[PDB]
């Protein structure tokens, strides 16, 4: 009956209703203290339809320990609804809750990472470098002397991180982008070298080293190191696409063209090779190109937000819209599809379609887009809110 | 060596002198293939004297015509579309294919034409001391027609393949993708040809080391096959 | 035959081609022509192109084997049109064929075999 | 059933000349291979678990697009500062290798471009201005090449069929030439003349090599049957065969033993000189075998292209496979080692050229 009432009141709360869906909460949960999904679900409902966000996490709070989910959801609830200085009081009593110290602890840092005073963002975390934390909390710690400005001590932070934690490649990453921006920066092949011979398959630091050694010059290393990643892992999207880019980035085009149809050979069911297939063909071309991109792999957020790029780009902006509005209900999960919508929006469309182009961020908060983790990934742009995030990728396309 | 037997042979022996020597031979049909307008016209047209001898020997009158198509009438007609679906089976009934031409059509079907040069895998495989795996390969290398041998040891041991390329295609479809083994995989170690065949038939020769295995290879003049798995093995071991 | 017909798929691989065309045909994978060959390489969906040597003039089918580099697909020539032309089900001459992918279909292991060896024939 | 024919007498002194420049040189060899077995076993096999400790750290790196086209022969010169790529189009690049920036295409062919080599006294003992490079082309064409005028010097017009290689003999007075006349030219460029046309095979012959001391030339060809001849005797010494399928690569081993024939049955083979036999067939790769080149000077190792996308090293003597340089997106389309042994090349039909090196 719990199972019942959970799918009745997600198929309420899908069609119709709220209020039925919140009396149904009420009595499911009156039935009993539940498991962590439950209240989980009260509270996803709520936090789609805000003080009853703090009236359903704080009986969270009091009838369900050990559901952690639950207290960082009621601790962000408190930040952004009413504000800061007593949702960390209320993770403070998450300190006196949970001492497991592997969520809790960089949620703290979070919060008092927002805000000034972080020299007592660093003491924390020093209890959590000795208390009991998968060294993701060293990631953190790194992240923690790199935002300021890196010290020497941040680059030794993240050694000491490698010493313990040499497998985690995460930290290589860090480690590499670290010694980018400091003075020289084979430092920095050597340190995204070292992981690649540690980890060694993981696609980003392979695109890491890649953007390097095309960056400084010697575009034939960087060739290299790409065609060394296609032959270690192989047959994965991201790292043919980087070769694609590669060759495009240069005068190579036709050759592009043809790592495009070798890449399309081994991996065809993929969005973001066809994504970038549709973009090389020229420009009449691509109108089959594309409908091709989506017999192959339809239902692919990349190839419908291709596909929206094409409309635009052929200035029919009334297949346009409807097209962004496809791609990004199949995943608004995907960053760049928020930021070609919102640069259409304000290219084209009154005032109040950039009011929901920015609504529907917000709503659901992306990741995973390569500029949209372009710029959440530069650290200069790291702590900042995700309406600027949207705007600052809007800006640079 | 005190000088290398050309450099003997010479030191003259040189004028001006080119020659053709001992020319060696190197160690054609095509299907007639018709278009549907064409099968029509062929059917229609053998058909065609086919009912023209039919008739033709009803002229000569060998024998009356065919069969041409309350209770009694269909009665007489229900024995005689009795007696038309008992030719049909008679006309199916020989020319069946009886017992054993299935046998040889399955026979020429399965073994090619290895002179013309003879297919050969090599596979390594870390275990194969399951008895169900042994035998599916053996069985299925008898009755591909494929020769040669697996060799057993610990943590390679060696299954030399050796006939013609489409049995070769599946072997490997049945050692890579059919046989379902797991720490223990199989490999594709070697897939090449040789001028013929090497091995008598499938019959796993073991020995728990390898310098007697590698004997029992060099009986064949297929050492290298051993020399090849092993060294890629200890090397994947290695790395 | 034409030096630039190359490479040149001898009597045993052009007998296999031929067959492999055959049922291609019979199996609809098969495209005839090469503007259909030209179509099916730029879509992407080609296996493999086989063209004809005793095409006059030649370059009508010469810009293919440019395509099938640009495009890593297998392409060889075959000895004359006229056979090619029957080996696609239709009485006339057929100068560039395309065998093409299809979902899953029977003649995927022969048609990966024809590729495998005639690539080997470009040497 | 050897047949004899007269030829001219530039083929009598041009073996005259091969074999007074062939003979002090394998003296020198086999004495400083004398020398090199002499020296105690500890620290020659020291020295070649050095070399092997290397060649297991082979890392690609300077993988370098050459055209449109796919390339099809890579050489390498002396002096190991240039790279001689051989596009299937007609250009002929030169790379300033390890850097791999270009230096002036080499256009004047139009058909598929077979080998490019290099002069062996290109860089070292040729002035830029004297002939320096060869090519050879899939109509009959060899036509030789300076590195300064990036359109051709004189041609050679013996052929009317595919060229399929061509190869300097060590003097560099002597160019061999495999035609696809079921035989091979061997031209002269102290006479401009072509000195000698050896038929001997069957069928088309595809790569000829010379002994590094200069006496012998192996070749080899779609017949499947290699021949090693004498220069200076015509005489096929060691005919060899084992192979069923296309020869498609030759190489001398700078040691005068080893001959290693690739074919087109993915195997390679290792034959012996001073046994004539057939040492070890090394199982090398899953499809056929294209470039086979030994290293230079010293000669420890064996480097097999493939047309998989690899292409391996082999120990010499041994034959175990060192390291897969996998990474080609196409089949490569032959190879070279530079002359120091420090340097590895292989195009391919990805239409790229790389370079492997130890870290």
């Amino acid at each position: 009956r719990k199972h019942t009432w959970m799918e009745d009141a997600d198929s309420c709360v899908a069609h119709n209703a709220l209020e039925c869906a919140r009396a149904i909460y009420a009595y499911a949960l009156q039935v009993f203290p539940s498991k962590k999904s439950v209240w989980l679900r009260a509270a996803y409902f709520e936090k789609n339809h805000r003080e009853s966000l703090e009236a359903l996490l704080q009986r969270a709070v009091a009838h369900c320990p050990k559901a952690e989910v639950l207290w960082l959801m009621g601790a962000k609830s408190k930040w952004l609804a009413g504000d800061v200085p007593a949702a960390r009081s209320i993770l403070a009593l998450a300190f006196q809750a949970n001492p497991n110290s592997e969520e809790i602890w960089l949620a703290a840092v979070k919060l008092e990472s927002e805000n000034d005073e972080y020299e007592r963002a660093r003491r924390l975390l020093a209890k959590a470098r000795s208390s009991a934390p998968t060294a993701r909390v060293f990631m953190k710690s790194v992240k923690l002397e790199w935002v300021q400005d890196n010290i020497r001590a941040a680059q030794d932070l993240c050694e000491e991180a490698l010493r313990h934690y040499e497998d985690f490649p995460k930290l290589w990453m860090m480690k590499g982008q670290i010694e980018e921006q400091k003075e020289m920066m084979e430092k920095a092949r050597e340190a995204y070298n070292q992981g690649l011979k540690k980890c060694p398959h993981s696609t980003p630091l392979w695109l890491l080293l890649s953007r390097l050694e095309e960056k400084i010059g010697q575009l034939t290393r960087a060739r290299a190191i790409l065609e060394k990643s296609r032959l270690k892992n192989p047959k994965n999207p991201g790292l043919w696409l980087e070769s694609v880019r590669l060759e495009y980035r240069a005068g190579l085009k036709n050759i592009a063209n043809t790592l495009m149809a070798k890449a399309l050979q081994e991996c065809p069911n993929s969005g973001i090779l066809w994504s970038e297939a549709i973009f090389l063909e020229a420009r009449p071309q691509r109108r089959t190109k594309s409908v091709d991109a989506l017999k192959k792999c339809e239902h692919d957020p990349h190839v419908l937000l291709a596909v929206a790029k094409l409309f635009w780009s052929q200035r029919k902006i009334t297949k346009a819209r409807e097209w962004f509005h496809r791609t990004v209900k199949i995943d608004s999960d995907l960053g760049d599809a928020w930021a070609f919508f919102y640069k259409f929006e304000l290219q084209h469309g009154t005032e109040e379609q950039q009011e929901e182009v920015r609504k529907r961020c917000e709503s659901a908060e992306p990741r995973h887009g390569e500029l949209w983790c372009a710029v959440s990934k530069d650290i200069a742009n790291w702590q900042k809110k995700i309406g600027d995030i949207l705007r600052l990728v809007a800006g640079r396309i | 060596p005190e000088i290398e037997w050309w450099d003997s042979y010479i030191i003259f022996g040189i004028t001006n002198l080119v020659e053709h020597p001992a020319q060696l031979n190197p160690p054609v049909t095509l299907g007639v293939y018709l278009t549907k307008k064409e099968q029509k016209k062929l059917r229609r047209q053998t058909r065609r004297e086919a009912q023209k001898e039919l008739q033709e020997k009803v002229r000569l009158g060998l024998m009356p015509p065919p069969e041409p198509k309350p209770t009694k009438v269909e009665a007489h007609v229900r024995a005689q579309m009795a007696k038309r679906q008992k030719a049909h089976e008679e006309a199916n009934a020989a020319r069946k294919l009886t017992a054993e031409q299935r046998k040889v059509k399955k026979i020429k079907k399965l073994k090619e034409d290895i002179s013309q040069g003879v297919h050969i895998s090599v596979y390594r495989v870390r275990n194969l001391s399951n008895p169900a795996k042994k035998f599916k390969i053996e069985a299925n290398a008898g009755q591909l027609y494929l020769t040669g041998v697996v060799v057993l040891h610990k943590d390679v041991n060696v299954v030399v393949v050796e006939g013609g390329p489409k049995a070769q295609k599946k072997f490997k479809r049945l050692m890579l993708h059919r046989i379902k083994w797991d720490t223990n995989k199989c490999v594709l170690v070697w897939e090449g040809t040789a001028k013929d065949r090497s091995f008598g038939e499938m019959k796993f020769k073991q020995c728990p080391t390898e310098n007697m295995a590698r004997e029992h290879f060099k009986k064949h003049g297929a050492e290298h096959y051993w020399d090849l798995a092993l060294s890629e093995s200890v090397l994947e071991s290695t790395d | 035959v034409n030096p630039k017909a190359y490479p040149l798929a001898d009597a045993h691989l052009t007998k296999k081609l031929l067959d492999l065309v055959q049922q291609s045909c019979n199996y609809k994978q098969l495209r005839k022509g090469a503007n259909e060959a030209t179509k099916t390489l730029n879509r992407g969906i080609s296996e493999f192109i086989v063209m004809a040597a005793d095409a006059e003039p030649l370059e009508i089918i010469l810009h293919l084997p440019l395509l099938c580099e640009d495009k890593n697909v297998p392409y060889v020539f075959v000895r004359s049109k006229q056979a090619l032309g029957r080996a696609c089900g239709v009485s006339r001459p057929v100068i560039a064929c395309s065998v093409t992918i299809k979902e899953g279909s029977q003649l995927k292991q022969q048609i990966q075999s024809i590729q495998q060896s005639i690539e080997r024939l470009l040497v | 059933q050897t047949w004899y024919h007269e030829g001219p007498n530039s083929l009598k002194v041009a073996r005259l000349w091969i074999a007074n420049y062939s003979l002090p040189r394998a003296m020198k060899r086999l004495e400083e291979a004398r020398l090199h077995k002499e020296i105690p076993e500890t620290t020659r096999t020291s020295q070649m678990q050095e070399l092997h400790k290397s060649l297991r750290s082979l890392n690609n790196f300077c993988s370098q697009i050459g055209d449109d086209r796919p390339i099809s022969y890579c050489h390498f010169s002396p002096n190991s500062k240039m790279l001689a790529t051989a596009c299937w189009s007609g250009l002929c690049k030169l790379w300033s290798v390890p850097d791999c920036n270009l230096l002036h295409t080499l256009r004047g062919h139009n058909t598929n471009v077979g080998a490019i080599v290099f002069h062996p006294k290109s860089t070292v003992s040729l002035d830029p201005k004297d002939v320096n490079l060869a090519s050879c082309a899939a109509d009959g064409s060899v036509k030789l090449w300076s590195l300064d005028s990036d359109e051709p010097v004189a041609d050679i017009e013996g052929h009317t069929v595919r060229v399929a290689r061509v190869m300097w003999h060590p003097s560099g007075r002597f160019l061999g030439t495999t035609c696809y006349d079921r035989s091979w030219r061997l031209w002269d460029l102290e006479a401009q003349e072509e000195i000698l046309h050896q038929e001997g095979h069957s069928m088309g012959v595809y790569d000829i090599a010379f002994h590094q001391d200069g006496s012998l030339a192996g070749t080899g060809g779609l017949d499947a049957f290699g021949r090693v001849w004498d220069l200076r005797t015509g005489r096929c010494i060691m005919f060899l065969e084992g192979h069923l399928k296309e020869i498609y690569g030759i190489n001398f081993s700078p040691n005068g033993y080893h001959i290693a024939t690739g074919s087109g049955d993915n195997t390679c083979k290792v034959w012996d000189l001073r046994q004539r036999r057939c040492v070890y067939t090394i199982p090398a790769h899953q499809n056929l075998v294209t470039g086979v080149k030994f290293e230079p000077i010293h000669g420890n190792f064996l480097l097999t292209g493939a047309y998989d996308n690899t292409a391996k090293i082999w120990t010499h003597p041994g034959w175990s496979p060192l390291k897969t340089l996998a990474g080609h997106e196409g089949k490569v389309m032959g190879l070279d080692i530079s002359s120091d042994g420090q340097l590895i090349a292989t195009c391919s039909y990805d239409r790229t050229f790389k370079l492997w090196m130890a870290e």
